[PDB]
């Protein structure tokens, strides 16, 4: 779909194991958010 | 001194078509000076009200001086601090911010608040692969950035 990135840019959802494109940062299958993407609150 | 930004991708998720989506387009236009492209749902997702093929998000690609500038705004919001998780095995990296107003866009109670996703694809100014570690020390040196340990 995009020639400037590879599958190695994909992230694996840990809730359902879907391989997801770099963006968005929620899983396209189950909507679970990607971890350690957003700044951690104190 | 020999590693460059190839592009910066930006994305705002809404989840459905309508007012809030079209306002997320504007925010990207104001922020970016380009017209964003609406993304469609890959799958319907019942429990989140998502329907396959519906317009649900907006994204924009920026290059050159514009990309550097927007990245810097994003990094400043993040206080120049990412995690090793943010860095792909390809030598690219991305991150999110909770509120778009922190890039310096005025808050409108009509508009609301948007989260924003950044993805940065690196390259060489010329095909030799960029490792995860090169991109990491590039970020560390060029932005005096901090990469927290992997969680
Ligand atoms: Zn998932
Ligand atoms: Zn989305």
């Amino acid at each position: 779909e995009d020639p400037e990135i590879s599958l190695a840019d994909y992230w694996k959802c840990t809730s359902c194991n879907e391989m997801n494109p770099p963006l968005p940062s929620h899983c396209n299958r189950c909507w679970a958010l990607r971890e350690n993407w957003l700044p951690e609150d104190k | 001194r020999e590693l460059r930004i190839r592009k910066l991708c930006l994305n705002i998720c809404v989840g459905e078509s309508g007012d809030r989506l079209t306002r997320a387009a504007k925010v990207l236009e104001q922020l970016t000076g380009q017209t964003p492209v609406f993304s469609k749902a890959r799958y319907t997702v019942r429990s989140f009200g998502i329907r396959r093929n519906e317009k649900i998000a907006v994204h924009c690609t920026v290059r050159g001086a514009k990309a550097e500038e927007i990245l810097e705004k994003g990094l400043k919001v993040r206080e120049y601090e990412l995690r090793k998780n943010n860095f792909s095995d390809t030598g690219n990296f991305g991150f999110g911010i909770q509120e778009h107003i922190d890039l310096g866009i005025k808050y409108d109670p009509s508009i609301g608040i948007y989260g924003l996703d950044f993805y940065v694809v690196l390259g060489r100014p010329g095909k030799h692969r960029i490792s995860k570690e090169e991109a990491m020390r590039w970020f560390q040196q060029k932005y005096d950035g901090i990469i927290l340990p992997g969680k």
